[PDB]
């Protein structure tokens, strides 16, 4: 339930936050934040940012309280010199000794009740102000308080967004008055409760709403179905330990008067933050102004300016530069000659800084990319992956003229940089990852890959034979020759061979629907509809079409140029375009023949390297599973060791049947999957499929806890953070329909796996770029988690050292190398 | 299904929306926007990916705006400063990517940019002459279009629907059906007309007068 | 931005003939996209880049072209191939479609079914009177409809509307409506609707008296 950044302390019409679990949150995350001396400041940093985010909505005042539980030296350290003490480790109580003074300096009050827990204090102050006439809002991070949501009591946070009381009836479906019984059968972190079983794929995560009809665990009921009643009477003294969540009593003896804000002491406020090196982010209280009507200027000194350009087509390599401008101090610097203006500039700074550098490298000019507003908005919200969308949302427009577009890049920097300075996790991703990567992608598009012009023509007649054979197969059946592919003439054959049933909840009735997913469910019976869907997969390449590789070759260089977008994706990968090599059918005899066309120069060789099971390695690092890290530390196979601990057989007695069943779960865990989806891929039944997911969690305990931690930090957070700090704004994780919520959860635990795996590649490409310039090698492609280079034996060993030793992880990374003349000779 | 207004005034902002169910706008596929009619010449307006937007529209980027709402599972369209220069008749297309091609394509919807008011339709019955050939006259409406179906969509044989002609800020549409003499008038034949612009739904019977 | 032009626009062919149509650009064009659309449906795929056939597609269809002009050629025509075709490219282009080659089916010259219609009681109480005349099933599209009120020929107030070719038998249909007032209807008596076609030397006369 809600939360993302620490903070705390109620007051009428203001936030009602808690400061217990919010100190434990920022210690297990954002660990890469330290000073130049050697003082930790990874949790002390969340004070001047969170309380600032809430001050835009504002209210009256804020008070201050501490914890008083049995294990608290780390939690209640926010007032050690005041009152309160208990026992816990020595590594954290030194950091909170810096915030206790900054409390009374902003004009905030204080309160402390020793003996009673912090969770009991919030329940008392919520119901007391309701009777007086004040507006309150419960607010918390830990999954304990949500039952107190009623009239006049709302949901918000200084951390993130807003939720209503009707929004509680959406995903959950339960009422507030009975929400105390929700967490009494779930589990999650801090609460010891092991036992979910299964029965009907619901387990305990999707069963919750059925328990409302006759509780069973608390008062009445004797007999019922398994898993819904079997795990209550079996587990003794386990449910009697789960009542710590229910310990949120509203009847505690406390007076405390609600008063307004005090005078802020700004003389010492800035004195404490400078010793922490964060005394510069105090200029966030100002307002912003930006119009598209700017001034003009000629050519005198335009160093460090924001450029803008006009092209003939969206592809930089073939396009002609029609106009070029610059912006410094709110003035537009127009040019009479486009090709001459490229030599007067130091660096391409502004919108689409990568795409302009590619135009310069063709003419013979080394232009480096600097700052770009496209990458600034990408880190704050992944929905803004357009030069148009960043302008229209934040205040501005995107025209066809270069003079107005150059002046836009100056303003889109002023507004987005202010929001990025308060984010240290995104500044690391902008200085060390994004900006220097723009210099790498610019060279892969400018140089390109050489193709074998004698193979593509021969393949054009080879595949043509496979087409004519399957075309003659449908002509042999049904009798009369007709016009295929056309929806109007396909129904005429279905008139002769009657067989048209329903599909499901996926929208029907229209004319667009009779070309999307029609006949895809009918293949399980008739062979006539199978030789048209197997044909839909045999004849694709560039989906029916075949984009000519020898004709798309530049008349100047002689190589194919592929555009790599740095933003695009949601996870954090580099999506290609012209040609889109991101989605190629692998391990298939069709997609393997397309790679044979991609060769190197007359004396150069292709060195293709691929990340061997990185998506399974990252799963172990973010969880901390002692059994999953064990497989990689030794250097064994993951698909074999999983099936060993599940069935109870040794690693050598594992046959191809059990290794297959384990492979489907190891690839399914990336997006979660379900027992219904697992039953369709394998020959295993519905009731037997549930046991295969349980044996996976019995062998790997911390992995189950991680899914519960991501479901926590997702439905409540709004986004899903990675190891480095990437965002993913999705409010879909709290929906009414079963089809919208399930699709949202599938995207929750999919970004910290596929995104970090892509970020380790992004950070590797930056460190490998200086080493390629001296060795005489170059970078070419980036598909999925594979990097293709062109040099050969000396570079293969150097590239392996950079990719593996990119960041110190808990698991040992392994990369598979491959040297050859072509992409098929190198394989992975 | 294309949802939006049937009429819009000059120099204003247009708001359209194509709804989707089943396959969400977060799994895969890019959703395009392309128009057609009356000159049969088409024009592009851009797309919207699963991740966010990623669109790169044509030379006229100062007016078009593409946004979305993932919670409701639909994508909006905003065309600022809409004039008479816009050809109109918007279709919601879709790209596949990885391997590029257009396959599906939207509904249609005939929107017109004018300063005139929305008018209601008037249905008049016509008597069959020669080998029994009926008719339905719909005139005095603004703007396009009207869904005409004979016997609630049961009779489809011999149905010839004529297009609407513009005669000074007014439209006139007609239709005709041909059946046997053993049918009329032992069996009731009716003209069902429905206008989505004025919300005027009225049923009219063909009586022997 | 390049301009796409399809030569020609409207053309007809009989079942069994050899059809040919071309799509041309202004500059050096690489690769082409081909589409198809029937009256009352969404546009789909058919032929792809330069020559070969797509998922499905009959063996009678074939492509050609390289450089400036790309064409489509059909060796055997049928009654189900008549539809509208479009062309697009993605080489040196931000993607835009062509004009539209509307291919129709050719049949025998048939005579028109003309019938004159009188106005209803609901229209005369309002204040107007519209005399309609439906002409169904005929070949070709060229036809001259003349309105003669009591001897004199009327040309003003005639709303002509032509339809597209059918998919069942492939024929043309036209509608002519003469919108007049109530005061001009009660003044006159006889109204005629003629039809001059290729199939007949003399016009098809149909009139009624009040």
């Amino acid at each position: 339930m809600r939360g993302m950044l620490p903070l705390f302390e109620p007051k009428g019409r203001v936030l009602l936050v808690d400061g217990h679990h919010l100190a434990y949150r920022t210690f297990h995350a954002l660990k890469g934040l330290t000073t130049s001396r050697g003082e930790p400041v990874q949790a002390v940093y969340g004070f001047a940012k969170s309380l600032l985010k809430a001050l835009k909505e504002d209210g009256d005042a804020v008070i201050v309280v501490f914890d008083a539980k049995a294990p608290s030296f780390r939690h209640e350290a926010y007032g050690g010199y005041k009152a309160g003490r208990a026992p816990t480790p020595e590594d954290f109580p030194r950091q909170l000794a810096l915030i206790k003074e900054l409390v009374d300096l902003l004009g905030l009050a204080r309160l402390e009740v020793p003996g009673y827990e912090a969770d009991d204090v919030l329940a008392s102050l919520a119901k007391k102000a309701e009777k007086e006439g004040y507006e309150v809002r419960i607010l918390t991070a830990d999954k304990d308080l949500y039952q107190l949501l009623s009239d006049r009591i709302h949901v918000l946070h200084p951390e993130g967004y807003l939720i209503t009381p009707a929004w509680l009836w959406e995903k959950y479906g339960l009422r507030p008055d009975q929400w105390a019984d929700y967490r009494a059968l779930t589990g999650d972190e801090s609460d010891n409760l092991p036992g979910v079983k299964g029965i009907g794929e619901k387990t305990a995560r999707k069963l919750l709403e059925e328990w409302g009809s006759l509780e069973a665990l608390l008062k009445n009921l004797d007999r019922l179905k398994p898993a819904i009643r079997e795990k209550i009477l079996a587990h003794m003294d386990d449910l009697k330990l789960s009542w710590d969540l229910a310990k949120v009593r509203t009847d505690l003896p406390l007076e405390v008067d609600f008063a307004k804000r005090r005078e802020p002491d700004r003389e010492r406020l800035r004195a404490f933050l400078e010793r922490l090196e964060f005394g510069s982010l105090l200029h966030e209280f100002g307002l912003l102004e930006s119009p598209k009507a700017l001034e003009e200027a000629p050519w005198p000194p335009p160093e460090g300016a924001f450029v803008g350009f006009v092209l003939s087509r969206k592809e930089p390599m073939w396009a002609d530069l029609l106009a070029l401008a610059a912006a410094r101090g709110g003035r537009v610097h127009r040019a009479p000659e486009p090709y001459k203006a490229l030599r007067d500039l130091k660096e391409a700074r502004g919108l689409l800084a990568k795409d302009l550098s590619v135009l310069a490298l063709r003419e013979g000019l080394g232009l480096p990319p600097g700052d770009d507003p496209m990458l600034l908005a990408y880190l704050l919200d992944p929905s803004n992956t357009t030069p148009e969308g960043v302008a229209r949302r934040y205040g501005g427009e995107w025209t066809e003229e270069a003079g107005e577009r150059a002046a836009l890049s100056e303003r889109l920097f002023a507004n987005l940089w202010g929001r990025l300075e308060g984010e240290e996790r995104l500044l690391w991703l902008y200085r060390e990852v994004e900006r220097p990567l723009s210099a790498v992608l610019a060279h892969m598009e400018a140089t390109g890959v050489r193709l074998d012009v004698a193979y593509l023509r021969a393949l054009s007649l080879e595949v043509a034979e496979e087409i004519a054979r399957l075309e003659a197969e449908v002509f042999r059946l049904a009798g009369h020759p007709f016009n295929l592919n056309s929806r109007d003439q396909l129904e005429r054959v279905l008139f002769d061979e009657l067989g048209l049933p329903a599909i499901g909840k996926t929208e029907k009735t229209g004319k667009r629907s009779t070309s999307a997913a029609v006949l895809e469910a009918l293949r399980e019976a008739h062979p006539i509809v199978e030789k048209i869907l197997q044909y839909r997969e045999l004849t694709k390449l560039k989906s029916t079409y075949i984009d000519p590789l020898p004709d798309l070759i530049h008349p100047r260089t002689g190589r194919l140029h592929t555009r790599f977008n740095q933003t695009a994706t949601a996870t954090g990968r580099l999506s290609s375009s012209d040609p889109n090599l991101q989605n190629i059918p692998v391990r298939t005899p069709l997609g393997q023949r397309i790679r044979r066309a991609f060769i190197a120069e007359e004396g150069w060789l292709l060195v293709a390297l691929d990340y061997s099971q990185i998506e399974l390695r990252v799963l172990a690092h973010l969880s901390g599973d002692e059994n999953l890290i064990r497989v990689f530390q030794e250097g064994r196979d993951i698909h074999t060791e999983t099936a060993s601990w599940m069935f109870g057989v040794p690693r050598e007695a594992v046959d191809p049947l059990m290794r297959r069943a384990a492979k489907t779960i190891n690839f399914g865990v990336l997006y979660g999957m379900s027992a219904h989806r697992l039953s369709q891929e394998l020959a295993i039944p519905y009731e037997e499929a549930q046991a295969f997911i349980e044996r996976y969690f019995q062998s790997f305990p911390k992995v189950r806890a991680w899914i519960e931690k991501t479901l926590e930090e997702g439905r409540r957070r709004g986004y899903v953070e990675t190891l480095f700090g990437r965002r993913r704004y999705v409010p879909d994780l709290e929906a009414r329909v079963k089809s919208v919520r399930e699709a949202a959860e599938r995207m929750a635990f999919n970004m910290p796996v596929q995104g970090t795996a892509a970020d380790l590649m992004k950070l590797a490409m930056v460190k490998l770029f200086p080493r390629l310039e001296e060795m005489g090698a170059r970078m070419l492609l980036q598909v999925h988690d594979e990097l293709v280079l062109e040099a050969a034996e000396a570079v293969a060993r150097l590239a392996k050292e950079v990719m593996e030793g990119v960041y110190p992880l808990a698991v040992p990374l392994e990369v598979e190398v491959g040297i050859g003349e072509d992409w098929l000779s190198a394989k992975e | 299904q294309e949802s939006g207004p049937g009429l819009v005034k000059p120099y204003q902002s247009l708001s359209l929306s194509c709804t989707v169910t089943g396959y969400s706008i977060t799994s895969d596929y890019a959703w395009n926007w392309i128009r057609q009619f009356p000159g049969n010449k088409l024009e592009w307006m851009g797309y919207i990916t699963y991740s966010g937007t990623t669109d790169y529209n044509p030379s006229l980027k100062s007016r078009i705006s593409i946004t979305r709402d993932t919670s409701k599972n639909q994508f909006f369209l905003q065309l600022n400063s809409v004039t008479t220069e816009d050809t109109a008749t918007y279709y919601c297309a879709r790209y596949y990517y990885g391997y590029w091609y257009f396959d599906v394509w939207g509904q249609g919807t005939t929107l017109t940019v004018s300063s005139a008011k929305t008018t209601a339709p008037s249905v008049y019955p016509l008597a069959p002459v020669s080998s029994v050939t009926l008719g339905c006259l719909v005139k005095g409406y603004f703007p396009e279009p009207v869904t005409l179906t004979w016997n609630s969509g049961s009779l489809s044989s011999g149905v010839h629907t004529f297009p609407a002609v513009l005669q000074s800020d007014l439209y006139t549409l007609s239709s005709s059906v041909t059946v046997t003499s053993s049918t009329w008038p032992s069996q009731s034949i009716t003209c069902n007309v429905a206008h989505p612009a004025s919300s005027t739904k009225v049923d009219k019977k063909i009586e022997p007068r | 931005d390049i301009q796409m032009t399809q030569s020609p626009a409207i053309m007809s062919a009989s079942p069994g003939e050899k059809v040919t149509m071309t799509c041309s650009a202004s500059s050096s064009v690489s690769y082409m996209y081909w589409y198809q659309q029937k009256p009352g449906s969404s546009p789909r795929l058919l032929i792809y880049d330069s020559t070969n056939l797509a998922s499905g597609v009959p063996v009678r269809f074939s492509g050609s072209g390289s450089g400036t002009s790309y064409s489509l050629t059909i060796s055997r025509m049928e009654a189900e191939d008549a539809a509208t075709y479009y062309c697009q490219q993605w080489s040196t282009y931000p993607l835009t479609f062509g004009a539209g080659t509307k291919l129709e089916l050719k049949r025998a010259d048939a005579a028109p079914t003309v019938s004159i219609f009188p106005p209803s009681s609901e229209q005369l109480t309002s204040g107007g009177a519209s005399v309609v005349c439906f002409l169904n099933n005929f070949y070709p599209k060229d036809i001259n409809v003349k309105w003669k009120i009591d001897g004199s020929e009327r040309q003003n107030g005639v709303l002509n509307s032509w339809t597209d070719q059918d998919s069942k038998d492939s024929t043309y249909s036209m509608s002519s409506t003469l919108t007049l007032t109530k005061d001009e209807y009660e003044r006159h008596n006889s109204y005629t609707c003629e039809a001059t076609h290729k199939t007949s030397t003399s016009p098809i006369v149909k009139s009624f008296n009040r």
